[PDB]
RNA sequence: ACGGAAACUUUCGUAACUGUUUAAUUCUGUUCACUUAUUC
């Protein structure tokens, strides 16, 4: 969760992170809109938000090169299929916040 | 002798406002102070501290007889409605507010929305360069009702001024709709709309006739 | 002859309140008076001193026959329910309260919250400048049940007034829900809600029929 | 614990502490929310709060320059890995309160 | 011990003691909770209470001006380091009670 | 060496006449806790004490444990006495009777 | 073959009745997702 997120994110290619924190201000708000709604209702009701959340990682990976290099390394598409329970869904929401903190720790 | 007047109404927001909340950590997509909500859940609610701090200021500038300087020390004709920590004749307030909670969640998901709030992109021009300081805010969605109940109670002495008390309260409700209710609402963010303005009695002691 | 009436109920906080507790040391993020809690553990609890000091004040202004001036010396019809340090007919009280403890921790951790209390940011306007005195308070979370049990007992003489005693107690329970319970409740912080208002007998001597 | 906290905090760079006690009103409250819960339950149950507590320190070291110079000197990230026992976790909570007292002793 | 506590406390600055006995209702009670525990057990066990007791004095020297002028004159931080024995620790508990009695005689 | 108050404390007590509040604000003077004492019970035979020595130890041993289950002092109905005989041993000084019924 | 021998300062009793850390207070005052631009 947090131990493997400090070495995988550092292993990249060219220095100087071109992707800033301004072009990623959508996928970080959609995942936060699911963690707060999962504790109020059940998991069988939010089946439409999970399907719409997976498509966002596909459209963003076809317009910028700074997106495909992060999904294939962090295995974002793989974690979206293993989830199936309410407790498992809450783990993916906390893992996304860890990749943002260590992203600005080395650059910005 | 002792009655309980409750002004039950529905605050309809025709324009998304923006009130600075506590810690700017409600979302990992912002950078500035969003809007205060509920600590347990995550529903956009408005506190009652911003209602009394705004209704009293806009009302003490028309029903006063002296230039104000400090709070709780201007216009004695309306000091008994809110409260005064200096006058020895009264200390408690007879106008109890309530934190309005968003109760529009029973039909908002049927129309298909994104979430509960949105991120608005703003900037500024220094009149010497192009874009400077790409900041951002988080306003509120349109059409969101609330539960506003103004609790009113008398204390025996409230006898030869009950009819005058309703004139100030009714004039203050329609005056808030013609002004922004929030932070940095000078560009057009607040402007509320009290829908279904009614008043009923729960304890059962004062008759209802001055409904509207 | 001698019965024990316990008014077991669940106080549901529909609005976060703020009661000035002891010393400001429950957190290293505050600066003002927080909320009293537990010296051993760390669970937000409300004492019973604020319940007797508020229920008696709001009730002695409608069931009285003379303008009050000092406590324990006004309205003899309700002085026997709380106590009087001056009347020689009675000294002890027949309404023993209880410090309500938060028992909502059995299901609060399953939802995943941040802590148990939140820090709300507030300030004031001097009507001559912008922001002044950046203070802060600490309120309580929403939806938190409590264990409120009103202990009642008779003393033989309580014979031709038992039916009148339940009328004053029942009227005082519904009256507290229409008013703030705590400190700085003028902006809408208190307003409790007695959920599952029931009464049972433990010793076994008086029949139950006036439940509601 | 308290002996090495009076000399390491004073050794800084530019005078006049720009970081105030208002912008640090979150990471100082989350540590207090863990010390009180460690005495009621065991350590194997609060494994989710430890992972989220570490992300807050890394997230603050990328948004303000007054945080990177404090973590690298006081070794905040190093102490978060050595902990593993209930008694060891309680020592880190008392060490954080010591850095706050000596911070306002010289300035504010 | 009791000789240097009658002349050093009187030597201050502006008259009328602004600090009362209400804003100091913690640091004067935590020292009493250590004198009774030092006579029951040994000194090597109460090593955690000594570290936390020192933080309370430094934390109050930055939130009120009526505390910095009392620690630097009475040398409160200096006496907390010389102690190391059970008999020496009991002397600091009696020295703190002497500064409270004379503080209420001249003022309050 | 431990540093205590003194030797005797003062306790505040009163009574309730079931008609008024506090009545007769009196006070007492109790003793401190944990204070050992020197208690020595001397027993001697007189020749005739022969066919009943073993029976005499049954009454003395039963009387020592019986005093611990009862108050020893004044106004002990609320729980003031209740002693505890620590290190109950018996030895001889003149030397004319062996020790075996120690406990 | 003791101015001695036989003997609870003991029996009885909440330091008690009464009392909101309370009244007063907008996290707001300034701010175009902008500048250059043939779907030919």
């Amino acid at each position: 969760k947090a131990e493997r997120a400090i070495s995988l994110l550092e292993k990249d290619n060219k220095g100087n992170y071109l992707l800033t924190t301004s072009q990623i201000r959508k996928l970080l708000s959609l995942c936060s809109s699911l963690y707060d709604r999962s504790k109020e209702r059940k998991f069988d009701e939010l089946i439409n938000d999970v399907s719409y959340l997976r498509v966002q990682f596909v459209y963003q990976a076809g317009r910028e090169i700074a997106v495909k290099d992060l999904i294939e390394k962090a295995q974002i598409l793989e974690a979206l299929k293993e989830i199936k329970d309410r407790e498992t869904l809450q783990r993916f929401c906390r893992y996304m916040e860890a990749l943002v903190a260590y992203f600005k720790f080395y650059g910005g | 002798t002792f009655a309980k007047i409750k002004f039950s109404a529905q605050i309809r927001l025709e324009t998304g406002l923006h009130i600075g909340g506590s810690d700017a950590f409600a979302a990992i997509g912002a950078i500035d102070s969003p809007v205060i909500k509920d600590p347990i859940t995550n529903i956009p609610i408005i506190p009652g501290s911003s209602l009394k701090g705004k209704m009293r200021t806009l009302l003490a500038k028309v029903y006063n007889e002296k230039v104000a300087e400090k709070p709780s020390d201007d216009s004695d004709i309306l000091s008994r409605l809110f409260g005064n920590s200096k006058d020895k004749r009264f200390k408690m307030g007879r106008l109890i507010f309530r934190d309005a909670f968003l109760s529009n969640a029973d039909e908002l998901d049927s129309l298909g929305v994104r979430s509960y709030t949105e991120v608005k992109f703003e900037n500024t021009i220094d009149r010497i360069t192009a874009e400077a300081n790409p900041r951002q805010i988080e306003r509120a969605i349109r059409n969101s009702t609330f539960d506003f109940e103004l609790i009113y109670e008398i204390t025996d002495e409230n006898e030869n001024q009950v009819e005058e008390d309703f004139k100030v309260i009714r004039d203050g409700l329609k005056l808030l709709e013609l002004d922004y209710l929030g932070g940095s609402g000078s560009r057009g963010y607040g402007k509320v709309a009290f829908e279904k303005l009614k008043a009923t009695t729960v304890f059962g002691n004062y008759d209802v006739k001055t409904l509207n």
